């Protein structure tokens, strides 16, 4: 402030802070594959 | 600093019927005849002499001492020297919001120099434009008993003087009325910046 | 050391005993305040570094530390003992010979510890609350404390700036007035007197204001010098003076600022202050000031850094000053090199053993 | 050279855990339970047999100030220096022996005590001398040594006695029946410094002996009690605020309380 | 070393400390404000640039960036060393070795950070409200900081114009004593005082132009410089005078004038300033100039930068100054040159390995 | 140092009764008491004149000296100078608490110099911000008949002079007023800092 | 005094600084010895 310092304003309001938390989840996919299946394909899909 | 006073006097707490007794009591005319409240016109008189000669307040009237910028950084010397208990500091802005302080400041009484000498260095600073103004009630006691006796006879020495003769007329006295009021002239010796 | 014993209990063994307590204000009074107590110490103390040593060791004197050469550590530790009569060298060892680290603790927040025998066991650096007790009840003993002289003390130095610790505040203050009183003074040139028809008369704001107009523009100022300035009735012009104008406490300063100089040893010619012609020509007063208070004081340090460290060492190792190619002594050099050169009597190798060549 | 009176320097500083900290606190890290491991049966089900519950404890990091107002035989910067560290040194002793909770380490004397073979972890153990005066009257000491010997075999590896000097005064005053001094028996031997093989701290802020006081502690302090600490002190040379006294400000910051329940135990003195 | 880290928490790591206050208002009233303070600076300043030195490296110093030369790196380098105590040095690396870029940073805006050990880890170039944060934790360091002698301080430098501050508001108020006396002072000539049948009593604007047109054309002037002036009843003159004439703080400002020469160590022949002959005919004065406060200032930079730009090469690198071919110890070497040359008994490849030659 | 007075004067102990003998009133009439109530206002008048012009009390009437900071170390010489007796040195503090402390402060007795130097080389220390009230009784005795007898005649020749006229009127004696004031008078030659 | 976060700590008390007075008497004895006493014996009188 300009004037507000001779009045009031002893103190200048300071920023109160903030803490926003990133919980941090996990994101877990699990699908389930045959033996069978594993064994036989051509197709790889295990790397798939 | 302007300095003008809340109230004046009530008049009733003046010794009018001490002052007839100072003019003519054990000896005289008689009791005699005297306008009343012209004794009290002239009390009124030579008060408003004494105050001025040595910067005292005598019957402890309300004070408001309006000034805007802070002399020392934090002393603040009050002219009407016997004070007791600052009213109130409130702090004026330059628009009128008027915010009191309650704290900050201590006043520190004495017949010779009083004070207001904040706690530490930090004394109330202005508002710019927005003048400081103090509050205080200054003098010795409510009733013209509480006086000390020395300077209440330099107002009966003088008071009569201005009744006893009406123009500026000529006319020594070993504790006159310039003799009683020098122990209470405030003795300054400073022509200085502080 | 048999007296040793006797004069440790009285002060008290295992507690730290200060001595002086004003000494870090003599430095901001002194030596930070005044010119000539900064100008003698300076002088000394760039002097003092600027001198070669004859011996290894002069490898640790040569790289002390980061930050801190050889030259600028010499005027650290020169400047302590000239402040304060104290000089101490922290040693780190990390390898157990010669320690590759120097550092000057300052005096100010050194102490001493009496110890059991009167030879002292700690010292101690007060920053703050906090201590840390070097110990000295080892054999490399990690500070050397360089003492100056000092009869009455058993544990510290003199300090030449507490000798002249008058002159000093005579010299602060003389200085300080002149300076207060040119911006605590009001002289005018004169005062323009009102008396009026009575004693006392004030003049009004009409007449005040034309009393401004025609003194400030006619009156004051170099180019409004000497009009001839009519003064009507009840007007009259006083003209003040200043009566003592020039040389206020002029001489006690200028014999303060040779009294500081005088302790510390510099001579009046080499700092600076006005003065009678003591020295001649500063052939003599370079000469007078590398033989009377810097060479004697660096003789005296070098002799506690060639003891000191040598005690890290195995050998033993003296340490001195050259007093030679120091180019303050070439009047002393002259006055030896003409002398042996014009006697011819004596043959040519008779004479290289004289001036200190290796001969042939 | 300006004098003063001498005070008690022991502090349970040298006995306790002594950790730099810089953040605004420091958290202990213990658990308050065991594995709780079983014989495996040969068939059974056989799984999560139990897990440590962890618990941190938090020293707060209090702040200790001392400000006093300074107001050239002895000269004050160095004499108060080393005035007001010897009461930072002293006054934060008996914030680590009975200090509470508010603005200050609070002590181990103020941890909820228990009587010790019904302990807990969230409390200290004591052990009961006898008669509320005193120690016992039929057999002195052996409240002492049975505060030794119920305490544990791993923290008296390097265990000491905390007490205050008319508390070794009471201890040194225990005789047999002909009166011949069962601790240091002559009357010119000294402080023996050896209490049942452990040393002895002299803490002068312990209470002395009363109808219920716990005026003798016993423990491994290096483990049971964390003095988390800043090593430094602040020193502001204050040259404002009064023309008149300097002001001087000095504080140091320093917390504390007990990190475990288990090495500290107390003699109450009473049944 | 190890008391510097309990140094540090005292004070406070990480934090900036600062140091002097006034540092840039003795600028402004010191080195802009009076010619003896700026003379002072501009001649050591000056002088220190033209002194070469002895080592690559070298061809930075020649050329270190646009706009700024070799003579005039060191003007701004120990321009701020004699002004604030502390020099600075920024080096840019695009390549590892021997930066090409140096800039004096200025001391006004330079604040240093104690750190965690008490050597320093930051500096902080801190303009408006705007901060840099060079870094200290690194092996170049690229900041060369170099320190005025300092007592007290732990950080900074002790910059001469502080201890010669009261001297400096000596000579600048008296100084300016004479500028406003000049300025404001009413000195008239004389006063025509009409008094009146009366004691007071004015004269007519009638009469009061008549006694104008008759003192403005006969009176005034070196032409009417002494006419008999005829006082009729009721007029009277009495002229005025002037009694400090000449010499307001006349010596007391050639005192300070001194002593603002003292502190920065120049002679008082050098600068100008009047006073008492103390050396006699400028092959000494200049002679001390170049030994007492210019080498041995120039020993104590060159001896840094030696070091700092050490740390950029591989190899360590010695920079010193010539002390010779300086004109100014012309005086040394004739009287160390007639000396050996006048020595004839040892030989002639026995004296040239002495004065400096190389052999034959 | 504001010093002002706990109880005044009860005016029963002047006297009244012997300034009319000094006045030369009158003898034996059946009134006899028309100037008691003026007679005692002007013996306040001029023992509160000669109070001031000495620096003495003269009825030995109860004090409070209420101070903040102390004007030397250790010393304190207190005003009013006959003292005996001071009673309490009770510490206030910042605002309310009022602790009276015995404190280990003297009192040196002396009609020039009446002292409060402490023992202990410091006086009691104040809070900052707080005042240090003193109770005493200073002055020559209780009663008229204590008083130094040349004192008590300059009451007499002042107060004699303030009932035969009123007014400040110009009106030489070898110990007038002023030459038995003089040997009561505090001769001081300090005006520095000590 | 443990200083809080929000307490706006006061000035506490200086320690009372105590000054305690040595008189420094004297003491003196004068023995009275004979001049014939001193010049006739074989002992050192001025000694014992």
């Amino acid at each position: 402030g300009w004037a507000s310092e001779t009045a009031a304003l002893s103190e200048t309001a300071t920023p109160q802070i903030d803490r926003i938390t990133i919980p941090l989840h996990e994101l877990a996919a699990m699908p389930k594959a045959s033996q069978r299946l594993l064994d036989d394909s051509a197709f790889d899909i295990e790397t798939w | 600093m302007m300095l003008n006073e809340v109230t004046a006097v009530p008049g009733t707490a003046l010794p009018v019927a001490e002052f007839r007794d100072h003019l003519r009591l054990g000896t005289g005319f008689a009791d005699l005849g005297a306008e009343d409240a012209a004794l009290l016109s002239y009390l009124r008189a030579a008060i408003a002499a004494i105050e001025g000669r040595t910067a005292k307040a005598l019957i402890s009237r309300g004070f408001r001492l309006a000034l805007t910028a802070w002399r020392w950084g934090d002393m603040q010397t009050l002219p009407i020297a016997p004070v007791a208990t600052v009213t109130a500091l409130r702090l004026v802005d330059a628009a009128g919001v008027e915010t009191p302080v309650a704290a900050g400041w201590r006043l520190v009484p004495d017949m010779a120099r009083p004070r207001i000498e904040a706690l530490g260095a930090m004394l109330p600073m202005i508002p710019t434009g927005g003048r400081v103004e103090i509050d205080f009630t200054a003098g010795f006691g409510a009733s013209w008993s509480a006086l000390p006796v020395d300077l209440a006879q330099a107002v009966f020495l003088l008071a009569a003087q201005y009744y006893e003769l009406r123009h500026d007329g000529a006319a020594a006295m070993p504790f006159g009325v310039m003799a009683l009021i020098e122990r209470w002239r405030t003795v300054r010796v400073l022509g200085g910046r502080p | 050391s048999v007296t040793g014993r006797i004069v440790a209990m009285a002060s008290g063994a295992g507690r730290p005993v200060w001595g002086p307590r004003d000494t870090v204000s003599l430095m901001r009074t002194g030596f930070a305040g005044n010119p000539v107590g900064f100008r003698s110490v300076k002088l000394i103390a760039e002097a003092t570094a600027a001198v070669p040593l004859i011996c290894p060791v002069l490898d640790l004197l040569r790289r002390p530390n980061a930050g801190q050469g050889r030259a600028e550590l010499f005027e650290a530790l020169i400047g302590q003992i000239l402040l304060s009569g104290n000089g101490y060298l922290e040693a780190v060892c990390p390898e157990p010979g010669v320690p590759r680290e120097l550092h000057v603790l300052r005096s100010d927040r050194m102490a001493v510890v009496p110890g059991a025998d009167g030879w002292p066991v700690g010292y101690d650096y007060t920053v703050g609350g906090r201590k840390h007790r070097f110990d000295m009840t080892g054999h490399p003993d990690p500070i050397c404390h360089i003492k100056s002289f000092h009869p009455t003390d058993d544990h510290y130095g003199l300090s030449p700036m507490q000798a002249a610790a008058v002159a000093l505040d005579v010299h602060n203050a003389a200085s300080a007035w002149s300076k207060a009183l040119l911006d605590n003074a009001a002289r005018p040139s004169g005062a323009i007197i009102y008396k009026g028809a009575d004693g006392q008369g004030v003049l009004a704001p009409e007449q005040y204001e034309r009393l401004i107009f025609e003194m400030e523009t006619h009156h004051q100022g170099a180019r409004n010098a000497g009009r001839p300035m009519l003064l009507e009735g009840g007007l009259d012009w006083k003209p003040m003076g200043f009566s003592p104008s020039d040389m206020e406490f002029h001489e006690t300063k200028a014999a303060a600022a040779r009294e500081i100089a005088l302790a510390f040893g510099v001579p009046p010619m080499l700092i600076g202050i006005p003065g009678d012609a003591t020295y001649a020509n500063y052939a003599e007063a370079n000469r007078a000031f590398y033989r009377l208070t810097v060479l004697p004081l660096l003789t005296r340090v070098s002799a506690a850094l060639a003891w000191w460290l040598s005690g890290y060492l195995g050998a033993q190792i003296e340490l001195k000053p050259d007093l030679d190619q120091v180019p303050a002594l070439a009047v002393e050099r002259d006055q030896l090199w003409a002398r042996i050169g014009a006697a011819g009597f004596l043959s040519n190798s008779e004479k290289r053993v004289l001036l200190g060549l290796p001969p042939t | 050279t300006i004098r003063g009176v001498l005070r008690s320097t022991a502090s349970l500083r040298q006995i306790a855990s002594v950790v730099n900290v810089e953040a605004t606190s420091f958290d202990v890290l213990v658990d308050k339970t065991d594995m709780g491991s079983g014989w495996a049966s040969e068939t059974a089900a056989l799984s999560e047999t139990a897990t440590p519950q962890i618990d941190r404890i938090t020293i707060p990091l209090h702040e200790l100030a001392a400000m006093p107002k300074a107001s050239s035989a002895f000269d004050i910067e160095t004499w108060l220096a080393n005035r007001i560290a010897d009461k930072f040194a002293r006054a934060e002793a008996a914030a680590f022996i009975s200090g509470d909770g508010v603005d200050k380490p609070t002590g181990f004397l103020t941890k909820t005590k228990v009587a010790n073979g019904a302990w807990a972890w969230g409390s200290l153990g004591y052990v009961a001398t006898g008669a509320a005066g005193d120690f016992a009257a039929v057999n002195a000491s052996d409240a002492v040594v049975d505060l030794v010997y119920a305490l544990g075999a791993e923290y008296r590896a390097n265990a000491s006695f905390v007490m205050n000097s008319k508390t070794a005064g009471a201890v040194r005053k225990m005789k047999d029946a002909d009166g011949r001094f069962l601790w240091a028996d002559s009357l010119a031997a000294g402080e023996p410094a050896r209490l049942m093989g452990y040393p002895v701290l002299i803490a002068e802020d312990m209470p002395d002996i009363a109808a219920n006081a716990y005026a003798i502690a016993f423990g491994d302090f290096g483990n049971g009690y964390t003095i988390a600490e800043r090593p430094d002190l602040r020193v502001l040379r204050d040259p404002f605020s009064a023309k008149p006294h300097v002001l001087f400000y000095a504080s140091k910051r320093v917390g504390g309380d007990v990190s475990d329940f288990a090495a500290i135990k107390l003699l109450k003195f009473a049944a």
